[PDB]
DNA sequence: CGCGCCGCAGACTGTCTTC
DNA sequence: GAAGACAGTCTGCGGCGCGA
């Protein structure tokens, strides 16, 4: 207490030995090239009693908790592991609902698979929406099939009501279900789309694929291509490509599994699937059998590779993600798509406007003097009651001398003669049912649109052709760099690269729109607006396919709880609903989960049409997304990993002191407080520090630095070289990664090349591909990244187990993690949000205490022991006080900020009042 | 900044010489010229086409200039409310229903007790409560798109959401004039408060058939202005620095430009071209194209200035008839948006203009 | 007597509660007009402007405020035209024989308490050189007479008379022989320089204009026609056992009507939507008579279409889906035939051109 | 990580059509 | 016979998402 922070450690009463040599080593390391002497403003000491610890110590306590949580599902998995099964039935039924077969394929109309183990693969008709299209399941006894009911005429009911496939009884034990990516089958369940917690937990055999015998995507590309850069090429024979056929091939040497030739489900129609019904069901049953066999080969292997019950308990969690939504989701989808279309046509109109203005140039021959837009063909083709004196009959007297060349010839390339060639090509051909005036065939992808509305500094070798691509775009034949321009363009041999030497192509050049020396022409009014329009619509153009059609199920009135009903904001015609993310746990080689739409950055920044996706992820009425962003989770984990390995103290290395002594406000925080001061720019040096730590190398850091701003190769190398000074100074042995240090990469590398034990906190193996015993990876970035990634995953598992234990022993409602990118939201109902905030704080304290205990040291600083602010909001946003762009503002919606909280424990009793 | 000299030369504005921004926006201006009346008529026709005839269950309605219940009318909503009963009666009791109107409304303006006229377009939509929000969103959406088209720079047009004093949500549309953002339209969703205020005697007769059961209708009033919309279009069309090419042009949209085509005669001096130009004039009016009789004026000795003035009035095309039209007919054609010289036969020119206008209207 | 009731029933006129008697309709006290009446009035105003304003080369329109700015509801538009003539003389480059015309609402008193009623009238003030100034008015006496035959079924109904007064030496008055009785629908007055002196206190330099390279004071000929009253008289003249108003196609509020019957519902709806879209894009007014679930009788629907100033009636049946032929009936001819869906637009364009082309 | 459809963009092109 | 049109034809460079 008050030593260097810390607190009255309720856990582990007694002992607390400092260590004279240890503390002296820590002090002398922190003093040298660091700041050990700081004001160290104390925090108000927290006087509270923790929940009773069942075990002797923290590790035993959490082991018992996770055992209690995972025992029924573990015994169910083992029960299905060694159960004796008959072969597939000869033919399948045609009635609705579920059917069982079994003795001699005797069909029976079963209403529920009343057993605690299934594989239950599913296939859907992609053309006919996201509804299920039949399913094959293998319960341990006698096989199982399900009918989607969409094969019968009529019954075209949308909104996804009773469309998914029932899998749970009314409970008037618990269940486990397996699958390759059983997250994809967590939808199509109709009981997992429930606001109340689900007693069933799911196992993806792809999650185990990446847990045991997995490949990095950088290695997956090599695997599929081969199916310094030269590898030992042994690891390909022990890992598969995360595909059911490929993993079946790897885990058992049987007859190969065959993909559907026609792919009626992916590319096909409902009737064609009816035609090939029996064959498609046979292939689905083959897939289910392959899944069962690989699961049987995997589960004992997984348990011997990940034996700590907490990791498996937390992996059962995080397959129960649940994003509540309402009609505002559909409103936002429609509004964003409509704004996308409106801005697209506005930008098209702006493009035609500048095309017209450019064509106006040649009236005074002003296009030749134009420093831009001069490289086009730009050429002109030489082709009392008295009636009237002669009435309109003179019109009939004019006619023509037959120079019209019939009607076909004038229309496609000859229409509008005398115009510039670019205008004529851009104009729609007169021989068209739908003619539109002006250069309406002018898009962003053409060579004319960049010339106007994307002028910037008029890139001197950006004449396209040959390499084409971006050229100089900066300063330092003739006209290599000249404001007047009028370049000769004889050949791309100007002073400079004069081509795309780097050739970077990964959704880039959008961040350069904001300043970055990339701008339109200030002379025009609709020029810069078009560039702004492109900037705003880019992200939605990227992600509208994913964000739309997310398999959103709208819960009816009955399925909603009584917490929503008899509420001030109850009833109302707004369709309440939910989105299970279909998050594939352990999507990466690390056990980090993957979801391309929901588990992403999604800053919800302004000037972006598609933004505010995470925003308006609205807890139902009476519910709040009580959640916390773990204060620098990866940085703290690396810091403590370095702290215990060296002198057993939190302030041993400058990384540890910087992590918790620094503060965002007027402090020397690592991100945007110290990285900017020692580096360059802001909010990008944070990404640089997140990348160099957590897995990367110096070349990756340098490349990201060029991506951030414009710098020369020599200057970038010099900046990196200066950066290694005072940094870890990696790849220096015989030191006991040596050098200036201040950042312990020694722990990650040391535990990386440590055979089968691989994780400190929960003892979890990595994979059979990158492990050291068989092979030695040429670049070790993957394993050092994995150490921190899987430590963060074990952190999340610890929070999930602790929160489940606190929600069980203490009657805390909601109980639904929305874990995204190191942040956790739990949706913990009203009149428990402060109780849930205290539970979150106690869970963070216990998780960090377990990290410390299992990783070497006993004490825990108070600067990290508690969340800075447990955000208690009604929508998922990076801050409690935030706004969006496409609407007027969130206040126009029902969002009304919230309470960040922190040190505001007015409900001190964690137990109910 | 001060582009009103263009309106002084070409009668797109009232008779008064001194037209401050307050004078125009207040709605107490003396009047408009022929060009302004044509432009406002085009605006009204475009609105009627975009709202009423294209979308089913929408019918135009009329309101008297006075409300006996003798004072000049302030809003068009009351007239729609009075005719709501018959307009719902003629249809087959379909609760989703629309009413439309465009008319001149006089309002009191206090400046340092005057009465100013303004042309208001009113859309009254009766909807079930469940569909009220989505229909309101559709209404403000496609109204915003209508404002964006016929606008060179539709960023200056915008919308805002707001809450009424009685707790009812609504939206207000604005145009960003150079001096400041000014209101153009407002949207108010009401739970038939005014409808019951006018007819509180019986509530059963006011119900509409949304299906098997009947529910009380919910009203939505979208009220916009057009004279200020006219000034907004004129300001937007005019465009300043770093171009190195300054030409006074008013890029009014082809759909609502006051004059579409201009006729002229060359130097000659062969004469007789007036009869050809008159025949072409008649051929243009008989199809619905407004023509500027530009061939009466003479002794100019400069075609560039004539084209400049025609641009200032936003004349989409200029047609010049020379001595080479009687034989090997090729009239000279110049386009407003692009100062391009073309030679076209007399035939198919009227159909070309009709196709141009129709295609601009389509997109 | 039944004409007003028929017009009100078919949306041709507004409610008769406030204007049951024809006096209210004749004056400005009428209780508005129905959407069909509004469309007919707009079409008549557009045609009059095209024949007088767009057709004329030296004639350009003008706008006058509904209320009098003063120095009170407006009573005439001549004051605004006279005021704007000072600028128009320089703007029109000495348009000595030019004029300004406008069709708009003006207020007139009706009389316990005397009310103010708004009626639509078309006022044209033309400046003419004195040497033939009255002759110029005589020219209008021909042109306006042409309007009498522009759409009237019986041109003999219109009549003209000459009147004189101290203010105007020569004036022309036009009257329409309505079924109730003859009513004055157009008036002409040729004022001299007295109006210019009253408006301009000694502004001879501005009042004098360039005509034939000569400085001449322009005489102002004011011709005022009753747009609402003229439209009512024309509609009455159109009417003549079967109560059908053979209105002019140019001024008809609706040219063609779309119906659904004897065919698939989806196909009929698609055909009706396509026809409506084509009519809207081509500038042809189409009555939205579809989406009707009543289906009372074919005769009742035909009578309703004819009473609504419909030039022709179009019925879509299984023949349209089979060979593209739908029933087309002409009210004037009282005959029905089969016409192609694609050729409907061409037939409508030809009919409109024939009606417009005298 | 990255890779093969995929999808327009830009240039080519052998052959049909007109004077 | 000489020149313009045209509906295909090949290449390229963004990009996406995969694989039950």
């Amino acid at each position: 207490m008050l030593s260097r922070g810390l607190h009255e450690q309720i856990f582990g009463q007694g002992g607390e030995m400092p260590g004279e040599a240890a503390v002296r080593r820590s002090v002398e390391h922190l003093q040298k090239h660091g700041l050990w002497g700081q004001p160290a403003v104390p925090l108000p000491d927290v006087e509270l009693r923790l929940p009773p610890l069942y075990g002797d110590n923290l590790d035993q306590h959490f082991r018992l908790l996770a055992q209690k949580q995972s025992l029924p599902y573990l015994e169910a998995a083992n029960l299905l592991l060694q159960a004796q099964l008959p072969p597939k039935p000869p033919a399948w039924a045609w009635a609705e609902g579920w059917t069982r077969y079994g003795p001699e394929g005797e069909a029976v109309p079963v209403a529920i698979p009343e057993e605690r183990a299934l594989v239950f693969d599913v296939e859907v008709c992609l053309a006919e929406g996201t509804c299920p299209t039949l399913a094959v399941a293998i319960s341990p006894s006698a096989w199982y099939s399900w009918c989607s009911q969409r094969l019968v005429e009529e019954r075209y009911s949308w909104t996804s009501q009773l469309s998914p496939a029932d899998l749970i009884p009314l409970e008037v034990q618990e269940q486990l279900v397996v699958g390759h990516n059983v997250s994809f089958d967590r939808a199509h369940i109709r009981e997992q789309y429930l606001i109340q917690g689900s007693r069933m937990r799911f196992l993806d055999t792809m999650s185990m694929h990446m847990a045991i015998s997995g490949l990095s995507s950088f290695q997956r590309s090599l695997w599929i291509a081969a199916k310094p850069a030269i590898s030992s090429w042994d690891w390909l024979d022990i890992s598969s490509v995360n595909s059911l056929a490929e993993v079946h091939r790897l885990y058992v040497g049987g007859p190969p599994l065959e993909k559907e030739p026609r792919e009626l489900f992916v590319k096909g129609t409902m009737k064609d699937i009816r035609e090939n019904f029996q064959d498609l069901m046979q292939y689905c049953a083959q897939d289910v059998w392959a899944t069962h066999e690989v699961f049987q080969q995997q589960l004992p292997l997984f348990l011997e590779r990940c034996p700590h019950p907490v990791t498996l308990a937390g992996m059962l969690e995080m397959g129960v993600s649940y994003l509540p939504v309402n009609q505002n989701w559909e409103r936002y989808l429609a509004e964003a798509q409509g704004t996308y279309e409106e801005l697209q046509r506005e930008m098209k109109k702006s493009l035609m406007d500048l095309a017209n203005d450019a064509c106006q140039l040649l009236s005074g021959e002003r296009y030749k003097e134009d420093p831009w837009l001069w490289d086009l063909e730009w050429d002109l083709q030489e082709f009392s009651e008295e009636e009237e004196f002669q009435q309109d009959v003179m019109a009939r007297a004019c006619l023509q001398k037959l120079k019209g060349t019939t009607e076909l010839l004038p229309k496609r390339p000859q229409h509008l003669p005398g115009h510039p060639g670019w205008y004529r090509k851009l104009c729609p051909r007169l021989d068209d049912p739908a003619w539109t005036p002006g250069p309406s065939l002018l898009s962003l992808q053409m060579r004319v649109t960049p010339k106007l509305m994307a002028l910037t500094w008029d890139g001197f070798p950006l004449h396209y052709s040959e390499r084409h691509g971006w050229g100089y775009l900066v300063p330092g034949p003739y006209n290599d760099v000249d404001i007047p321009g009028c370049w000769f363009f004889k050949l791309p041999h100007k002073d400079g690269n004069s081509c795309n030497v780097g050739s970077p192509f990964a959704k880039d050049f959008l961040p350069k729109m904001e300043d970055g020396t990339l701008q339109a022409g200030p002379g025009g009014a609709s020029g810069p607006r078009a560039l702004e329009i492109n900037k705003m619509i880019s992200f939605w153009r990227n992600a509208h396919k994913r964000i739309s059609s997310q398999m959103v199920v709208w819960l009816p009135r009955s399925a909603l709880p009584r917490a929503v009903i008899r509420h001030p904001d109850y009833d109302e015609e707004g369709l309440y609903g939910a989105i299970l993310p279909q998050v594939v746990t352990a999507g990466t080689i690390t056990r980090r989960a993957v979801e391309p739409t929901w588990l992403t950055a999604s800053n919800a920044r302004p000037d972006r049409v598609g933004s505010e996706l995470k925003a308006m992820v609205q807890a139902p009425p009476g519910y709040t997304l009580v959640g916390a962003d773990v204060d620098s989770q990866e940085l703290w984990i690396a810091a403590v990993l370095g702290d215990a390995h060296f002198a057993g103290m939190h302030g041993c290395t400058a990384f540890g002191w910087m992590t918790l002594q620094g503060r965002k406000s007027r402090g020397t925080d690592l991100h945007s407080k110290t990285a900017t001061t020692v580096g360059i720019s802001r909010e990008h040096a944070k990404i640089f520090n997140y990348g160099r730590i957590y897995g990367a190398g110096q070349p990756f850091a340098e490349r990201l630095l060029m991506q951030f701003n414009h710098r020369l190769t020599q200057q970038e190398a010099a900046e990196k070289a200066q950066q290694m000074y005072a940094a870890t100074k990696g790849l220096r042995w015989y030191r006991l990664k040596g050098g200036t240090e201040s950042e312990m990469f020694n722990k990650l590398e040391s535990i990386a090349t440590s055979d089968i034990p691989r994780t400190p906190v929960l003892g979890c193996c990595i994979s059979r591909a990158l492990e050291p015993s068989a092979v030695q990876e040429e670049f070790m970035t993957s394993r050092v990244n994995w150490v921190v990634q899987s430590s963060a995953v074990d952190y999340l598992h610890l929070m999930l187990v602790a929160m489940k234990w606190l929600f069980e022993e203490f009657a805390i409602d909601g109980r639904f993690c929305i874990s995204i990118h190191d942040e956790v939201r739990y949706l913990v109902r009203e009149e428990d949000r402060y109780r849930a905030a205290l539970a979150l704080q106690i869970t963070n304290l216990l998780t960090r205490c377990m990290f410390a205990y299992k990783l070497g040291l006993n004490d825990l600083p108070q600067s990290v022991a508690f969340f800075s602010a447990v955000d208690i909001d009604r929508c998922l946003r990076k801050e409690v006080t935030m706004d969006c762009k496409t609407p007027s503002n969130p206040t126009g919606m029902e969002r009304r900020y919230g309470i960040p909280q922190g040190e505001a424990l007015d409900i001190y009793q964690i137990i109910e009042l | 900044a001060l582009l009103e000299i263009c309106q002084r030369r070409h009668f797109l504005s009232g008779s008064k010489q001194q037209l401050s921004r307050d004078s125009l926006l207040s709605g107490c201006h003396p009047g408009f010229g022929p060009l302004g009346v044509e432009l406002r008529k085009n605006l009204a026709a475009e609105w009627w086409t975009s709202v009423v005839v294209f979308r089913e269950q929408v019918f135009p309605v009329d309101a008297l200039h006075h409300k006996p219940g003798g004072k000049l009318r302030e809003n068009l909503l009351h007239g729609a409310l009075e005719h709501y009963v018959n307009c719902l009666d003629l249809v087959n009791k379909r609760l989703p229903y629309g009413l439309a109107q465009i008319g001149v409304c006089f309002h009191p303006v206090f400046d340092t007790k005057s009465i100013g006229e303004k042309t208001e377009a009113s859309l009254v939509w009766f909807t079930p409560p469940r569909t009220s929000n989505q229909w309101l969103d559709f209404w403000l959406r496609h109204r915003l798109q209508w404002w964006r088209k016929f606008a060179m720079s539709p960023s200056n047009f915008s919308s805002s959401d707001c809450q009424d004093e009685e707790g009812r949500k609504g939206n207000k549309l604005y145009y960003n004039f150079p001096w400041g953002k000014e209101l153009i339209e407002t949207l108010w969703n009401l739970g038939d408060h005014e409808l019951l205020h006018m007819y509180p005697g019986n509530v059963s007769k006011l119900h509409g058939r949304d299906g098997r059961k009947n529910v009380v209708p919910c009203v939505l009033s979208v009220n916009g202005d057009l004279d200020r919309g006219m000034l907004a279009y004129l300001y937007d069309s005019f465009q300043t620095r770093k171009k190195n090419l300054h030409r006074k042009v008013l890029k009014l949209h082809p759909c609502l430009a006051p004059i579409k085509v201009a006729l002229d005669v060359g130097r000659g001096p062969t004469l007789e071209l007036r009869q050809v130009c008159q025949g072409l004039f008649n051929e243009l009016l008989e199809n619905g194209i407004s023509v500027w009789p530009g061939y009466l004026e003479t002794m100019q000795s400069s075609l560039e200035q004539l084209y400049s003035k025609y641009d200032e009035m936003s004349i989409l095309f200029t047609v010049l008839v020379t001595e080479t039209t009687l034989e090997n007919g090729l009239i000279h054609l110049r386009s407003r948006d692009t100062t391009m010289k073309e030679m076209m036969h007399i035939s198919k020119l009227k159909d070309f203009l009709i196709k141009y206008i129709s295609s601009a209207k389509n997109v």
